[PDB]
């Protein structure tokens, strides 16, 4: 997985 | 079974892009349960855990 976290949702 | 809520474009790194709406099939998380690595139609990736959600 990427170490970076993801977007929040919207 | 899953439900894609909101887009989301891949930055690459073998994250996947999908669409509000699509089905996706979930193999499981990473460590801090934020990422998910699904399978779509489109492929195989990591998508974020908040933008899918059970479906049926």
């Amino acid at each position: 997985a990427p170490t970076y976290p993801p977007p929040l949702p919207p | 079974l899953f439900v894609a809520l909101y887009d989301f474009v891949a930055s690459g790194d073998n994250t996947l892009s999908i669409t509000k709406g699509e089905k996706l099939r979930v193999l499981g998380y990473n460590h801090n349960g934020e990422w998910c690595e699904a399978q779509t139609k489109n492929g195989q990736g990591w998508v974020p855990s908040a933008y899918i959600t059970p479906v049926n």
